[PDB]
């Protein structure tokens, strides 16, 4: 699914977030991405999504070279990916229901199907009672769970999590990790960027460590 | 057809959310539109016209800029929602349609209120605009709003790109 | 005296950050003010009673509306920075000064540009004097000041317990 | 300093975030605030700062009843407190230096004093080489540390930190805790809401647990 070949990324200003990152993740595989602050983890996750473009190397997604994707096929790439952001990127002017249902509206689903799937996704993260509220009327952990539910509603092929357990206690973090494992049991690829060792020490997964934009 | 109704409700939900900002926006358009209409009708009912032919173009130029400015600043306050939908994987047209309709109804509402103002002025102190003239004014204002909304939304669109 | 410079610098930074948006904001106010200028010029040189009084108020009613609306939306775009500065512990007067100076400048540039446009029309085909120019500039600045005050005050009553 | 007497908080709609919370903190004391997601921690911290108003009970800050403060005295209360937010509440259109220096400018300090103090504060959180950058050009952990530096630059009387360790790894979390302890060594009161059981396990401080708006 995911391949990096000598991937480098330099922003406008000379601050190199990455330097020669190369790895490979087979379909349905799960892994952890770790590092210090400023390491370059979110830059890697964004380079996967096509939000940013690498300064060098090649990125392959599902066997298709997305190094130089045109602006017209980017949404078709981003539709197969369920992305959880670090600032949660919500729509503050729409309800929780509309926020979670917008991927299905973009997809073109039916009303009954949308209702059923949004109810199920909200029930997974324990936010079924909070479907009519606006994101202002929620907590930080609740808003993060709204973003998670929005991510896991359209049955993606690849999951990209950008520290999805911050603002969540140990019980909720373990529950969210169990939800991601449940999704991975059916062939979904997961890449979870985080820096809490307590959660990742009790499960043996592939390890990706980032230090000043270098992969080990 | 299915997505048209979703976009139409999206435009009204924004306009209803901030009624004072919308009403103040429309009230500017009605005032800027009611002057050319009185000037046209007083000339129609009644060589100096060639000396005002270069000034008649001045009043009509204001309405192009007022509506264009009005829609531009509305989309700017919502430039965050454009970024969010692009991240999810929405196409360019999907994002565009809510904004095109909101600009069109903004210009249409101003032109409709403009006609009401012109009629009141006539009743104070001659015949007013005809039905065809009212329809033409409404259509032109709607097209102006549509074009302005398209321009502003496209300008903000080529900002959240990987480049 | 120490905070006037900091308030003034912030006012220019907001306007200079988006030159395309600010200039178009300036450009509409210039167009709206040109109409009273030429109409007053013609009436001054030539010279019904109740056939221009309702017209005269119509253009002057526009400049209040065009200036007020332009300041209304510019402050609405930056209403997040009002909340952040209010959380730290800034007073109402501290927050109000940068917005007041932006309102007065916005009208001043628009009135100055309309003076140039009216001068072009006279050259293209006797006009306003220096006193009238100063009066128009002062009136537009006063309107911009009041518009900025109203918008920022209404935004301050929103971010309250 | 901080005193709660039978405080209650109910939001608009009937959601009670707190119920009968009462406790007291002596000057210079350091403590932790914990709970599940949605427990009511940020509501408590906001009630201390005067951002929210209690629905019942009384709140005392430095011996002055602030349960019914007038709007003309709120800035004089909030100048004495260094608050860290969960959203980091930065000004995106100003540089890091201006963001950190704005409390000093509001206080009315001279140029050279501003230079020295802001440079020292940015050196405390390790962001001195990023004083000219904008918050968009910063990572999540760096933005959180910018908020921290803005908080600890004006020598406050009380520190209200709300999870200032999310987006920060274990080493940086330890450094931030040591910085807070360094500030508490001179008589600064610290009340820190956190989700990190490992961080609070290795040091013995007062513990305040919140469950569905109830204090233990
Ligand atoms: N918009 C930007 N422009 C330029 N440089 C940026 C930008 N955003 C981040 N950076 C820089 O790129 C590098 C990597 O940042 P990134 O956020 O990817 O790291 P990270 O390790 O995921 O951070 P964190 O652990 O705090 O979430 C850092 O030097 C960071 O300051
Ligand atoms: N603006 C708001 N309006 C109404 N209710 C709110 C608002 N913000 C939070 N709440 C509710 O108040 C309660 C407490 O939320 P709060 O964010 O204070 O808890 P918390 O324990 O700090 O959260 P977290 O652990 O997720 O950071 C919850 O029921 C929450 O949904």
């Amino acid at each position: 699914m995911i391949r990096f070949e000598h991937v480098s990324k330099a922003y406008l200003g000379g601050r190199q977030a990455l330097q020669g990152v190369t790895f490979h993740m087979q379909p349905g595989e799960m892994a952890f991405l770790t590092g210090h602050s400023g390491a370059g983890k979110s830059t890697l996750l964004k380079l996967i999504c096509g939000i940013e473009r690498p300064s060098a190397g090649k990125i392959w997604f599902s066997g298709h070279d997305i190094t130089r994707l045109k602006n017209r096929e980017v949404p078709f790439l981003r539709r197969q990916i369920g992305m959880i952001f670090q600032d949660h990127h919500l729509l503050m002017d729409r309800t929780v229901y509309d926020n979670v249902a917008i991927p299905l509206i973009i997809a073109g689903a039916s009303g009954d199907d949308i209702r059923r799937r949004v109810s199920a996704a909200l029930d997974k993260v324990g936010l079924l009672d909070k479907a009519k509220n606006f994101p202002i009327q929620l907590s930080g952990g609740e808003q993060q769970r709204v973003g998670i539910a929005r991510a896991v509603v359209n049955k993606p092929a690849v999951l990209l999590a950008d520290q999805p357990t911050g603002n969540l206690d140990d019980a909720l973090s373990e529950g969210i990790l169990r939800l991601f494992e449940e999704f991975n049991r059916v062939g979904v690829t997961v890449l979870m960027a985080t820096h809490d060792i307590n959660l990742i020490s009790r499960r043996s997964y592939r390890m990706l460590t980032l230090s000043d934009g270098h992969l080990h | 057809n299915e997505q048209v109704r979703y976009a139409f409700h999206g435009a009204l939900q924004d306009l209803k959310s901030k009624p004072f900002a919308t009403f103040l926006t429309v009230m500017v358009i009605a005032i800027s539109l009611t002057l050319p209409s009185v000037c046209y009708m007083v000339y129609k009912n009644v060589l100096v016209g060639r000396v005002s032919a270069m000034i008649g173009v001045l009043m009509v130029a204001a309405v192009f800029l007022v509506i264009g400015n009005s829609v531009r600043l509305s989309i700017f306050a919502r430039r965050d929602s454009i970024n969010v939908q692009k991240l999810i994987g929405a196409t360019d047209g999907f994002i565009l349609r809510p904004f095109l309709y909101g600009g069109a109804l903004l210009g249409f509402s101003g032109a409709l209120l403009s006609l009401i103002l012109s009629e009141i002025l006539v009743l104070r102190l001659i015949n007013g605009l005809s039905f065809d003239e009212c329809l033409l004014l409404l259509l032109v204002c709607s097209m102006i709003g549509w074009v302005a909304a398209w321009l502003a939304t496209v300008q903000h669109l080529r900002h959240f790109t990987p480049e």
